[PDB]
């Protein structure tokens, strides 16, 4: 693992889809910032401490709340000013564009986006307004918007199947909605009893439909089966702080990835989350950790402290 | 002398990704010949199969396509590459029988020939650097053409080229002996070359430099490099068991002139004298002949051992007294 | 086919091979008389050859012969090797009628032409013609 | 994997598996069809559909081809056979997500068994009842899911009794797609092969001796990987029998016993095969179902009994 | 093996009216189903078949292997660059082997870890501590003697008995380290496990327990004597040569010294640690009468005689014997019998078992054993595998891969289908063949899927069966994906009835590169010329080109003439007037339906048209 330093604070860090059929391991990622005058979303590749090349940048408007490749690309971007935006990569020239965007996407005024996820070409995307959007690439306006579906913020969605997504909330809750629905109420709630702890973070297991994982503002691990009542099936100590991302490990999903504002990014290994052990990867001196992605044997995540952390050799 | 280029990489090709296909070897393909239509069937099969499992049939049949285009170009390259392989292989043995011929078959002063002989040294030495340890079949004919020319041999200006490259050329000995590299016939011939340097040119401020850097050498290796000869003795060729048994010799004897010797050591923890000893029992059936000629080496090597203070105490702890006589000799 | 292949596809082979004259051409080039004829048409003499013009009949006609003769001499192997067992047996299991026109004595198709020494000595001196094609 | 209601009223048939295996069509006696699908999230199985059919008893009834689209066959006591195609375009459990593609009255006795012919001979179906007339139907245009021409008839049985209670009847194709038409039948104590002819018409090819009694039910496993063919059949004297049949009083067909097998002590009502032919499974009153394996030498193994 | 179809709700109760039970093998080997024919018996029970593997970890052991026996390429086969192909064939085989080994050590544990059931894990342990022995008596030293190969050799049998059992269990070093009624460590049970640990080569714990208790101590003190045998012995111990069967020749030859030695000399201690001390010195120096008398199991006997006593094959058959003589075989494990046959020289025999215990092991058991040789076809005779006429090898594999085809993981299916397509054995058609039949049951949901499928296809040949395939693929936006002669032609009506009504499909037909490139009949075709039509429309001369191409298009084809007709119409020289002459000597409901539509009698209006048409002609 090394460190690069970024000069910006980095809140989101993904790795660009490999090729179908590739052997390669990953090699560029796209990043976003925030908390700057200007903020970016940057494009990068690795060499074979690394050696990184900014292929391009652009500058993005607003804090980015959110981050995820719909294609080899194509980026979409959350804004804190509630746009939600489609970046286009050229990759004969090096240069990144606006493809297509929704500036009204979440709005009170302005209301942060605070989630987004694809299944091309299909994005959702969610806000502190309540509002749950449906795009599709292409369509100037929102397939479906279930308007003022929580009244509670929202901090995260999931695709369960689409167009079953789930989202979960600032007093802990998770629902579960469908873009074909009457209405603006779920059709499912789970939580934990006791303090309404704030979830900041979910993830759909790769295999498993009904399986999400969530964190929280506590730093704790959740795993839920939403066939399984409306309790967690797990419930797991973990971070000193809040929590801000959680991934399982796409092609073994065994392994499982989460971060803190703590500092710290742990790889949990239980090589079955229904039903372990925990390395944290970054040294002790860290400030938050926003951000990571995951993909094969390579690892990426973004820091407060202007930098980026990558290995591509997790599991060697 | 021109033909003799590693450049090209002839040996080298980059291989594609060949995400699919990747499976199909060159079994039924191959005397080097790869027939092309082994391996057509075999990837139209695998197409009909693939066809029929219904699954993005239309779609990727044009990366099957590309890769068979791709394929069929690749087993081309190779059996060209193989010609030209084999040509040149040809090419080196045929000039090396003609500079064997010209240089045995010559009546004419050396001294003036000294030139040729040293470009014909400076040509060599890149090329024994670059198949050192690459392929065994072109060292072959390089190898022997250095020995005889060492044995067959302003003035302090040669004296020093010479001497410079007799010593280059003691290091690649050494190091493919230390990697067992080649067949026995070839390990054989560097022998034969070190035996030489370390008994003649080594053996006078100049002479103390040079047997002083000549051990450091043989002491970078160590005991890599003594276990592979110790191997060699008593095995199954006849020629390099013999050369090897010598070469021992050579290394004690050249090392005592620098009370204690390290070479000595090594092969008492590499159980060579206690191996060395068992095999002089039943020495009447071993004793012109290859047999004979072999078992001299023998019994000459041990006789070094016991003119050193040290060697008694490793000598005398292998019981010799009882193994000379089981054999009846006396 | 029938080692790997299924065995629909061989009725197809078998009544290619059986209808197709080849094997009767083959049958044919065994023949004393047609080896005769075409000695003595390539046995001419070399004045008419040498006043003759390029495109003459006598021209072509002994380069198609010399066509013939190689393709009989490559194929011979294939014939004698995957045509007249299959033809025998058929005719052994079915009921067909011919008469054969083969000399069972000529192994070979060189049995019938090691007896003509003039052939080699005329084909040398039309080597002094210069046509490429015939040379 | 825990037991579920069907929703029937009446005694259940017959219950089949679409080519996927993620699809299940039951018939019974309260004159409904209920389709069920296997939740992919889920793993339950839960209706699809489920609708009134016939006006009598459905007691068979089968899935097509995949490749013919999504259609399914029944019969019934009320001397008919009818065909249903699902439209994707209607609410599950709405009672109309199936529609009637036609309707079969040939027939002028009730009917026991209908099966689809395999999809390598095109939409073919063949059905059998109380006339003891066997019936070969063909969707001669692949288009026209309603051009249902009748192929063939064949008597199978020559003098059924009128005062019988005591019947049955079943039918199997030949799954083989190398192998030339041919279909197996049930009636009573017989058991009789049918063979395509060069003239394109049924014939009688051999016949499977030694039952004893009331045939309950016959099916072909399908011939991967072999040469030869193998049906099996549950009698009512509490004996399975598989038959090898290899193709070299008219026939080119040849007619082994392989096994017997009375472990079930009572009638073997249900006999199935594996997809790949490799198992084979029997049903019977001891309430157990058993599953066979087959030796190195061909002889049949009981792999496992399930109760 | 009898096992409860639903450990909930048992449809029977008593042999009141033993009823109707009907049972029907699924598609998918997990979803098989039962239900009864009787009067209040409604329910329907999905079955699995029994002993059935859906785990990831099986699938996981299934590649792994699949893919040594991929590898294994050439050698898979054995052939009954001169003499060392036959060396070099057993070096790769005897490696497979290894493979293999692994590949189940690492299954069994990922059983172990991730478990509901630890029956599986057990079982599978023992097939691995029968495989370990099978590799040290014959996948090693290729027929030769332990001075072929002193290292691998020991390293394996070393590894093969301590890891067929437990013990000794660190739970019974502290059991007897921890026992009194006697002074320190001096009991039949200290000793015993002493000499327990050096007749299984445990050297390293074997030290360990005597650095405990009495090396220093009772002997350093006592006696001076005895303490430089026992010192000097685990001296010896130390260095146990596993390299060279010289420096073990010697070896033997400094403890037998030793023994005699210490055998008659001062005896400064107890009666019986004398003794004790004695008895430890002949195991270590090889004494039969003592290696039997120490030994608690048949294999430590066994073990014992190739470490100590005589390192030679030859006399595994005495050593065998010997040893069942002092302990005879434990029928609680089921490896033991096994290990005894494969010493013994009975290998075979052992692929049904082993197929009882899992049929996948089973399969490349038998294949490994026909690549070494073990096992051949004795067959000599009808145009296909799945039979005896081939080896037991090919019939395992094969039958494992049609097993492999109804447990529905589509990972899988590629082992399956490769197995099929690798089997030694078998035509080409054959096997053609049987993918044919088999491939149609891949379940495929993505495009990669499908598209692997069609791979096959093509590998294989098989065309049929992809227009099958796609044919169940096909069945507005599909239809124009699909773009079956008949359904060529109604779809090219419909495309014809769109554009008489009247984006990027159609552009395309007249991201997008891509599109382009895939593309590149008739129904097509005429599509792009309506398009172009409609093109030309929307844009006097033009519009003439596009009337006199309708036309055209309408000669070549009744809607599309009453969509003309109105056209032109609409619309309302010489080539023109023939047109219109050509279409009034060409002239239902729909058609009705149509003209209806558009006028809110045709042919009457038709004619009129043609009557205004010629007068203009007239006029110009």
């Amino acid at each position: 693992i090394y460190a690069k330093f970024v000069s910006q604070k980095i809140s989101k860090t993904r790795w660009r889809p490999l090729p179908p059929g590739s052997l390669q391991t990953a090699e560029t990622f796209a990043t976003g910032s925030w908390d700057n005058e200007e903020n970016y979303i940057s494009l990068w590749s690795i060499g074979d401490e690394g050696d990184h090349q900014l292929l391009c940048d652009i500058r993005h408007h607003g804090d980015v709340m959110d981050l995820q490749f719909f294609d080899q690309e194509r980026i979409v971007a959350a804004s804190s000013t509630g746009c939600v935006t489609v970046f286009l990569h050229h990759p004969n020239n090096q240069t990144l564009s606006v493809n297509q965007q929704w500036t009204t996407a979440h709005y009170h005024s302005s209301a942060p986006c605070t989630g987004v996820v694809c299944n091309n070409p299909e994005i959702v995307t969610v806000g502190e307004d309540g509002r749950i959007n449906l795009f599709r690439a292409d369509h100037k306006e929102a397939v479906r918007t279930i308007d003022n579906a929580d009244s509670s913020t929202l901090h995260a969605v999931t695709f369960l199947r689409t167009p079953e997504i789930l989202t979960v909330n600032s007093i802990g809750q998770l629902k579960i909605w469908d873009f074909r629905q009457q209405g603006n109420e779920p059709s499912q709630i789970l939580s934990l009893t006791g303090d309404r702890v704030p979830l900041h973070c979910v993830d759909r297991h790769p295999n498993q439909q009904h399986v999400v994982a969530t964190g929280g503002q506590d730093g704790m691990l959740s795993i839920w089966d939403v066939r399984q009542g409306t309790m967690p099936v797990s419930l797991l100590k973990a971070h000193e702080a809040e929590m801000w991302e959680v991934h399982f490990h796409p092609s073994n999903p065994e392994h499982l990835f989460t971060c803190s504002e703590d500092g710290s990014l742990w790889h949990w290994d239980a090589s079955s989350w229904l039903s372990i052990e925990i390395t944290s990867l970054l040294p002790s001196r860290s400030l938050s950790v926003n951000t990571l992605d995951v993909l094969g044997p390579c690892l990426v995540c973004g820091t407060d402290a202007e930098a980026i952390y990558v290995t591509r050799h997790l599991f060697s | 002398f021109d033909f003799i280029n590693t450049d090209y990489k002839w040996e080298e090709i980059p291989s594609p990704h060949f995400t699919y296909l990747k499976d199909l070897d060159l079994g039924p393909c191959i005397g080097v010949h790869y027939d092309i239509r082994k391996a057509q069937e075999i990837l139209a099969l695998k197409r009909k199969e693939y066809e029929h499992s219904q699954l993005a049939t239309p779609e990727f049949l044009e990366t099957v396509e590309l890769e068979e285009k791709v394929l069929i170009e690749w087993l081309t390259v190779r059996n060209r590459a193989n010609l030209l392989l084999t040509a040149r292989l040809n090419l080196l043995q045929a000039w090396a029988n003609l500079l064997l011929v010209m240089i045995e078959s010559n009546d004419f002063k050396s001294t003036p020939k000294m030139a040729f002989l040293l470009q014909a040294l400076q040509a060599i030495l890149p090329t024994l650097e670059a198949f050192s340890s690459l392929k065994s079949d072109e060292a072959f004919e390089l190898a022997r053409v250095a020995k005889v020319l060492l044995w067959k041999l302003e003035q302090f200006t040669v004296g020093n080229l010479i001497g410079d490259k007799l010593f280059q050329l003691f290091q690649l000995c050494l190091s493919a002996i230390s990697q067992c590299s080649g067949t026995p016939e070839l390990r054989s011939l560097y022998y034969s070359i070190c035996y030489r340097y370390l008994t003649a040119v080594v053996d006078t401020r100049s002479v103390t430099n040079a047997r002083a850097r000549t051990l450091k050498a043989i002491t970078l290796y160590g005991d890599r490099l003594l276990n592979v000869i110790c191997d060699d003795a008593y095995g199954s060729d006849t020629t390099c068991q013999t050369a090897a048994m010598i070469l021992l010799n050579a290394l004690v004897h050249t090392s005592r002139a620098s009370v204690d010797c390290p070479i000595i050591d090594a092969l008492n923890r590499l159980n060579f004298i206690g191996v060395l000893v068992d095999s002089l029992k039943e020495i009447l059936n071993e004793w012109a002949s290859p047999s004979q000629q072999y078992t001299s080496a023998k019994l000459a090597l041990l006789l070094q051992l016991c003119q050193t203070r040290q060697g008694a105490k490793y000598v005398l702890q292998a019981n010799l007294f009882r193994a000379l006589e089981q054999s009846g000799v006396f | 086919n029938i080692s790997i292949d299924d065995a629909m596809a061989a009725t197809n082979l078998a009544t290619y091979v059986r209808l197709h004259p080849f094997s009767r051409v083959m049958e044919w080039l065994f023949n004393e008389k047609v080896i005769t004829s075409l000695i003595n048409t390539i046995h001419q003499d070399p004045i008419s050859l040498g006043s003759a013009s390029p495109d003459s009949p006598l021209v072509v006609s002994i380069l198609r012969a010399i066509q013939v003769m190689i393709k009989a001499l490559e194929l011979q192997e294939t014939y004698l090797h995957l045509v007249r067992p299959e033809v025998l047996r058929y005719q052994g299991e079915a009921g067909v009628r011919r008469k054969p026109v083969a000399n069972a004595a000529y192994s070979a198709f060189e049995d019938g032409i090691l007896s003509h020494l003039s052939l080699v000595v005329d084909l040398g001196k039309y080597c002094n013609l210069g046509h490429a094609e015939l040379t | 994997m825990q037991p579920f209601d069907s929703g029937h009223d009446d005694l259940v048939h017959d219950v089949v598996y679409d080519f996927y295996g993620r699809h299940v069509a039951t018939c019974s006696s309260d004159q409904h069809i209920k389709v069920f699908k296997l939740d992919k999230d889920t793993s339950n199985w839960e209706l699809s559909d489920s609708w009134r059919a016939h006006d009598s008893s459905i007691v068979a009834i089968d899935w097509a081809s995949p490749e013919y689209g999504r259609i399914i066959a029944s019969a019934s006591y009320d001397k008919t056979v009818k065909l249903w195609e699902e439209d994707p375009d209607q609410e599950e459990c709405s009672g109309r997500r199936w529609n009637k593609l036609c309707t079969l009255n040939d027939s002028k006795g009730s009917l026991y068994s209908v099966k689809f012919a395999p999809a390598h001979l095109g939409l073919k179906l063949a059905c059998l009842g109380n006339d003891g007339i066997l019936r070969l139907y063909d969707a001669l245009e692949p288009s026209d899911l309603r051009s249902w021409t009748l192929t063939s008839e064949m008597k199978v049985l020559s003098i059924p009794p009128a005062n019988h209670l005591q019947s049955d009847f079943c039918l199997s194709w030949c799954p083989s797609r190398f192998s030339p038409e041919k279909l197996a039948v049930s009636a009573l104590e017989q058991a009789i092969i049918y063979q395509r002819g060069k003239d394109g018409k049924l014939h009688v090819a051999a016949k499977l001796p030694g039952h004893k009694s009331l045939i309950r039910s016959i099916s072909w496993a399908p011939s991967i990987g072999r040469w030869y063919q193998l049906i099996a059949t549950g009698c009512k004297d509490g004996r399975i029998r598989i038959f090898k049949i290899t193709e070299k009083l008219q026939s080119n067909l040849q007619v082994e016993l392989l096994s017997e097998h009375d472990d079930h002590n009572g009638e073997v009502w249900s006999v199935s095969w594996n997809l790949t032919g490799t198992i084979l499974s029997s049903a019977g009153d001891d309430g157990k179902v058993r599953l066979w394996k087959a030796t190195y030498s061909n002889e049949f193994k009981c792999m496992s009994v399930i109760t | 093996i009898l096992v409860p179809m639903t450990v909930n709700d048992q449809p029977i109760e008593k042999n009141g009216d033993k009823m109707p039970l009907k049972f029907k093998l699924g598609p998918l080997s997990y979803q098989n189903m039962a239900f009864i024919t009787a009067k209040d018996k409604y329910k329907l029970y999905p079955v699995r078949i029994p002993r059935l593997d859906t785990s990831k970890e099986f699938s996981a052991y299934v590649s792994g292997l699949f893919e040594i026996y991929r590898d294994l390429g050439d050698d898979r086969v054995f052939n009954v660059v001169n003499s060392n192909f036959a060396k070099e064939h057993n070096a790769t085989v005897n490696l497979a082997m290894e493979a293999i080994l692994n590949e189940l050590e690492v299954f069994i544990g990922r059983v172990k870890d991730q478990d509901g059931r630890v029956n599986r894990f057990y079982e599978l342990e023992e097939s691995l501590t029968v495989l370990n022995c099978l590799r040290t008596m014959y996948f090693i030293l290729d027929g030769q003697d332990v001075e072929e190969n002193r290292s691998e050799f020991i390293e394996s049998l070393l590894n093969w008995i301590n890891r067929s059992d437990g013990e000794p269990d660190e739970e019974y070093i502290e059991q007897v380290f921890s026992v009194a009624g006697k002074k320190v460590f001096e009991t039949q049970y200290f000793w015993k496990l002493l000499n327990q640990l050096v007749l299984r080569g445990l050297l390293s714990q074997a030290i360990g327990c005597i650095e405990r208790s009495d090396l220093l101590p009772y002997l350093s003190d006592t006696c001076a004597v005895s303490f430089d045998a026992v010192s000097d012995s685990i001296e010896l111990l130390k260095q146990y040569p596993k390299d060279s069967s010289s420096t073990f020749r010697e070896w033997k030859n400094l403890v037998l010294k030793l023994s005699q030695a210490f055998g008659s000399s001062a005896t400064d201690i107890s009666g019986e640690l004398r003794d004790y001390i004695e008895d430890f010195l002949l195991v270590i120096g090889g004494n039969q009468r003592k290696i039997l008398q120490y030994s608690r199991t048949w294999y430590e006997s066994f073990c014992g005689f190739l470490l100590y006593y005589i390192p030679s094959l030859e006399l595994s058959a005495e050593y065998l014997q010997m040893s069942l003589e002092a302990n005879v075989v434990d029928i609680t494990n089921d490896w033991e019998q096994p290990c005894v046959d494969i010493i013994s020289g009975k290998i075979h025999s052992i692929l049904p078992v082993m197929e009882s215990l899992d049929s996948c092991t089973a399969a490349f058991t038998a294949m490994i054993c026909e690549a070494k040789g073990l096992i051949e076809n004795i067959f000599e005779g009808l145009e296909d595998l799945f039979s005896y006429r081939n080896g037991m090898a090919s019939y395992m594999l094969n039958s494992f891969a049609f097993e492999l085809c109804s447990l529905g993981d589509k990972e899988l299916w590629p082992v399956a289908i490769g197995l099929i397509a690798l089997s030694a054995t078998g035509t080409r058609s054959a096997k053609k063949m049987v993918i044919a039949e088999l491939l149609p049951h891949y379940p495929f949901v993505t495009n990669d899927d499908i598209e692997w499928m069609l791979s096959i296809c093509v590998e294989w040949r098989l065309p049929e069966i992809a227009k099958e395939i796609y044919t169940t693929l096909g069945n507005i936006e599909s239809i124009a994906n699909f773009s079956l002669v008949k359904s060529y032609s109604w779809l090219l009506f419909e495309a014809s009835c769109m554009e008489g009504q009247k984006v990027l499909n159609a552009i395309v037909s007249k991201d997008d590169v891509i599109i382009p490139q895939d593309i590149l009949v008739t129904n097509s075709m005429r599509q792009t010329l309506a398009p172009y039509a409609v093109l030309s429309q929307f844009y006097d001369r033009e519009d003439w080109g596009q009337a006199l191409r309708l036309l055209l298009l309408l000669i070549e084809f009744h809607y599309l003439v009453l969509l003309v007709a109105k056209f032109l119409y609409p619309i309302f020289e010489d080539s023109v007037a023939t047109v219109i002459e050509v279409i009034e000597t060409k002239w239902s409901n729909l058609y009705e339906t149509i003209i209806e539509a558009d006028k809110s009698a045709t042919l009457l209006k038709n004619l009129r048209k043609k009557l205004n048409f010629k007068l203009c002609q007239a006029f110009m």
